[PDB]
RNA sequence: UUAGAGUGUUCAAAGCAGGCCCGAGCCGCCUGGAUACCGCAGCUAGGAAUAAUGGAAUAGGACCGCGGUUCUAUUUUGUUGGUUUUCGGAACUGAGGCCAUGAUUAAGAGGGACGGCCGGGGGCAUUCGUAUUGCGCCGCUAGAGGUGAAAUUCUUGGACCGGCGCAAGACGGACCAGAGCGAAAGCAUUUGCCAAGAAUGUUUUCAUUAAUCAAGAACGAAAGUCGGAGGUUCGAAGACGAUCAGAUACCGUCGUAGUUCCGACCAUAAACGAUGCCGACCGGCGAUGCGGCGGCGUUAUUCCCAUGACCCGCCGGGCAGCUUCCGGGAAACCAAAGUCUUUGGGUUCCGGGGGGAGUAUGGUUGCAAAGCUGAAACUUAAAGGAAUUGACGGAAGGGCACCACC
RNA sequence: CUUUAAAUCCUUUAACGAGGAUCCAUUGGAGGGCAAGUCUGGUGCCAGCAGCCGCGGUAAUUCCAGCUCCAAUAGCGUAUAUUAAAGUUGCUGCAGUUAAAAAGCUCGUAGUUGGAUCUUGGGAGCGGGCGGGCGGUCCGCCGCGAGGCGAGCCACCGCCCGU
């Protein structure tokens, strides 16, 4: 997502191992971090790398560090 | 369609074998199988076989001989953390004295005993005696 | 004709916990309602008066009247049928006696010719039946 | 035991088989030349020919697209397989 | 099997084995790739084009003789069709059956036929879409269709 | 704490304790109280088979090349203090370069095009065939219908029968089959028209686009409901006549709803193959439908030729059949209900003894009928499937007996 | 006496302290499952037993008792919760034609699974090491210091077999 101003929110996708089955089960969690405000230029459904802070907000812990994909996408 | 391309091939020797005959031809081909049967091969459990090619994908077909009792495939590929290995070759093999258990490896595909020695592990694959 | 899947384990999980309901050796042992039509509260056993004495006939097969006793808990207040299991041992049994009862011997059920009566009397006003009978302690009179 | 080569079978147990269930797969078809009636223009012409074909050398029509072979309307010469 | 009717069919063609330049008629890639497009711009779909080069001028396949394919061929030149030659056709039989269907009200064949065929064209743009040859913008209507299409 | 090592708590459960050497002469010595296990998540580092995932396609990697703008200083006479250069780097910018210049194959996966067909596939119009009922006209007569037997019924107001026509609504007999198509319910008069579809045939195209499927959506026989038009036959309900002890049933004469048609609801059937989908493999055989192929003779033509119709075979996909100890199964049976303790191709739904029950309530759809979702209290020792022997049949096939008949 | 703030019990030495009821062993059974009586008296579909199948209406192997035997032995039955048995909750591991059981059929989003392909190949290469026939050797017998063998302590070498 690119809504409210100065933050992004980010699924985050992963397997929880089930002990009794042999097999995983797939969860997610998704997070809202900050951004730096230098930036139109930030598609969705990219992948970023993002690092830990003080608590900015209620819910805004992560902090956004440096997005990671434009190879894969439009005209140059 | 065709999902687990070992696991067909496999049961088309084993339902061949058991009929009673010599040769036997399987359609698709891969290194996943071409070094499955090389591993049966390296301990006499089949003739020399030989690998068709096309440009499509190469069918094998395979000298079969009266010596190896069922072939089996075991699916999804799971993981062996050689810990699990003792009991997997006890709920899945006649006895400890023969039959072997193939299950890939960082070090190419080769069935457990082989894991032993190089003292690693990885995804399963299948099994056979 | 399974799931078998590596990425499956939810699915083979969130199939168990639905269809364990249909085990009733489970679904009774494990649902609010099953407990609490119980004239016991769980309990293993359960005091309470005689409010009178009264015989049962057996089923078809073989013909008897077996006796019972019209047991009142004290617990929840409820109204329960006690047989009463010994060689006539009724004569020790008086109405206002609060006698101990127990389970019959079938979690929950009848047992034999006695027709719907799953409770027995182990005790009767503080003395053990089994004393009674083979003598070694007296109800004083 | 049915213990038979499936590596080497004959030259006509191949005919006796699908298209696709040969040893190696193979089209049936075959290439072929035609010598276009009346002129010395000869042109190319596949034999499973799902369309028709004009010549200038005759101004009528030369092949005829029926089921899943053709049919040309006068004869030629006909080379095969030069593949 | 099929995809929407059921039957194992197997009527698909067969490539052969040899690789090579057919060595009885050459007409080298230098007039094949300089006549497709004479085919291309008096107006055929890449399809129909492979036809006519093999029924009558004689090509093995212009993947041997020529460099590449039928389409990237057309697609440098400039003459890739505005949409994919297989999507282009699965929207005539959507809008001749609507056609038909607006007449023929209780022809309930038709009235079905035309929700498998739907569900095809949304197939294809949900794959095409994210191969980038159609817009993430793109959006088939029904109504909108026919004029997409003569 | 589990495991386990060392140790004689008299043994053990335990405990981390203890053993020497001598009166004691040393102004004590030797030691113990360890190790493994502790997922999943996080950190670290070797392995790179399998499984995700990536990279230059309308230009991108390479060559410390020669050019601009714009700036950030280190330190040389000015030790410090202000000014100009170059270098190094950073940002955008000018020509050609070395790329073997970059696009794996095209699946007995799939979509799509193409060609000649095929099919009681679907819709709309068109057309025919007898039959039934009704009626007009003419003929001859006294009975006609109907059942096991009759009667309600039909005629002295000429019925039934025979002939020439007229009107209506339904229905497609015989051809019609273990034959065809459709997803299933289902589909059979000639002709036309509209649009679709499997299968084959392909040295065409795209290059993974595909399998299965909660929530959701289209179709869903019969019956039933709502409105309009028609109502031949049959006909729930209804009134009668029979048989019966009763017969508000079977049987017979009438007869409403209904049956058929156009427009909407309903979403249920032993909607059955009581047998999920897709993919692979394991026996033979004679035929059947469609397509293409190879064939020697015949028949339609005066000519192989275009093509039918016969006749011999092959290949794919179908509907199905006969046989076999491949192999399963409780067995009847099964080329799937096989490849199942020698169990694991992928995926959906669903059952846990019988009854209470598909009931009550709650939610929801429905004009109504009802449909979908859906318990417990209590009760019970058996409910239930296949075969085997008998008994029995107002079940058929043979045969005998005056305790049977003629 | 010892133990311990103080006593208590075990431990150590005293004076007494066993002839069958002294110093007396039970709790549940004897139809089957399930070890052990087609023994005697009573009761007569009564009393009652019995987890279940079942016994009881004149000869009760089951009730009430006596005798004899059986199970565990300072413990043993009863009640209920619970685990194994349970391949009757089944991921290893169940079933669906008829025994309960596959949506009427198709489309289909989440969800699950997804064809093939990027040295699936060698060198008297170089060397280290396990066992192994080997050509050699320090080495061990044998020989006359002219000589004969290679495996058996020690292994070494160029080489092959053993994935």
């Amino acid at each position: 997502k690119m809504k409210m101003q100065r933050t992004i929110v980010i699924r985050r996708d992963y397997l929880h191992y089930i002990r009794k089955y042999n097999r995983f089960e797939k969860r997610h969690k998704n997070m809202s971090v900050h951004l730096s405000p230098c930036f139109r230029d930030v598609q969705i459904g990219d992948i970023v790398t993002v690092g830990e802070c003080r608590p900015l907000s209620k819910t805004v812990r992560f902090n956004v560090l440096k997005v990671t994909k434009a190879a894969g996408t439009k005209k140059q | 369609v065709r999902m687990n391309v070992l696991a067909d091939a496999l049961k088309s020797i084993n339902n061949a074998e058991k009929r009673g005959k010599r040769q036997v031809l399987i359609r698709p081909c891969s290194k996943v199988i071409v070094r499955f049967l090389t591993v049966m091969m390296k301990h006499g459990y089949i003739g020399e076989f030989e690998i068709i090619d096309d440009h499509r994908a190469g069918k094998i077909v395979v000298n079969l001989t009266g010596r190896l009792n069922k072939c089996g495939v075991i699916s999804p590929r799971f993981d062996v953390q050689l810990k699990d290995l003792e009991k997997w070759q006890n709920n899945l093999l006649p006895s400890r004295q023969f039959g072997f258990i193939v299950l890939t490896t960082s070090a190419g595909i080769m069935d457990h005993e082989e894991a032993r020695r190089k003292h690693t592990g990885g995804k399963i694959l299948g099994f056979f005696f | 004709g399974k799931c078998r899947g590596l990425r499956t384990a939810r699915k083979l999980r969130s199939h168990r916990r639905d269809q364990k309901w249909h085990d009733k050796q489970y679904k009774k042992a494990h649902l609010g309602t099953a407990l609490k039509a119980n004239p016991f509260g769980g309990a293993s056993h359960a005091k309470g008066i005689v409010l009178e004495k009264v015989g049962v006939e057996a089923k078809q097969p073989n013909s008897a009247i077996r006796k019972c006793v019209r047991v009142q808990l004290i617990k929840n207040g409820k109204k329960i049928t006690a047989f009463v299991p010994n060689d006539g041992c009724l004569n020790f049994i008086e109405e206002n006696d609060e006698v101990l009862v127990a389970g019959f011997g079938r979690k929950g059920h009848a047992v034999g010719d006695i027709p719907g009566v799953r409770f027995k009397v182990v005790k009767v006003a503080n003395v053990s039946l089994l004393a009674l009978y083979k003598g070694k302690k007296e109800r004083p009179r | 035991p049915l213990a038979k080569d499936l590596l080497h079978p004959s030259p006509e147990e191949e005919k006796r088989k699908h298209k696709k269930k040969r040893l190696v797969q193979s089209p049936n078809s075959y290439f072929m030349d035609v010598k276009c009636p009346g002129c010395y223009k000869i042109t190319t012409v596949f034999s499973h020919a799902q369309t028709v074909v004009l010549c200038v050398g005759c101004s009528t029509v030369l092949c005829q697209p029926t089921g899943g072979k053709a049919r040309l309307t006068e004869g030629c010469s006909f080379r095969r397989k030069q593949h | 099997g099929r995809m929407h009717a059921p039957g194992k069919g197997l009527s698909q063609s067969a490539l052969p084995y040899r690789r090579s330049v057919p060595t009885w008629l050459k007409l080298t890639s230098d007039d094949v790739k300089e006549q497709i497009y004479k085919l291309a711009k008096k107006g055929l779909t890449p399809s129909q084009i492979g036809v006519i080069l093999r029924d009558s001028h004689g090509v093995a396949q212009v993947r041997f003789v020529t460099g590449n394919k039928i389409l990237r061929i057309l697609k440098s030149k400039g003459l890739a069709p505005d949409l994919p030659e297989d999507l282009y056709h699965l929207i005539k039989k959507a809008v001749a059956v609507r056609k038909h269907l607006e007449r023929n009200r209780k022809d309930k064949d038709a009235k079905f036929r035309l929700i498998l065929i739907e569900s095809r064209i949304h197939r294809l743009a949900r794959y095409y879409k994210t191969k980038r040859v159609l817009p993430p913008n793109w959006k088939y209507e029904s109504s909108t269709a026919s004029a997409l299409v003569a």
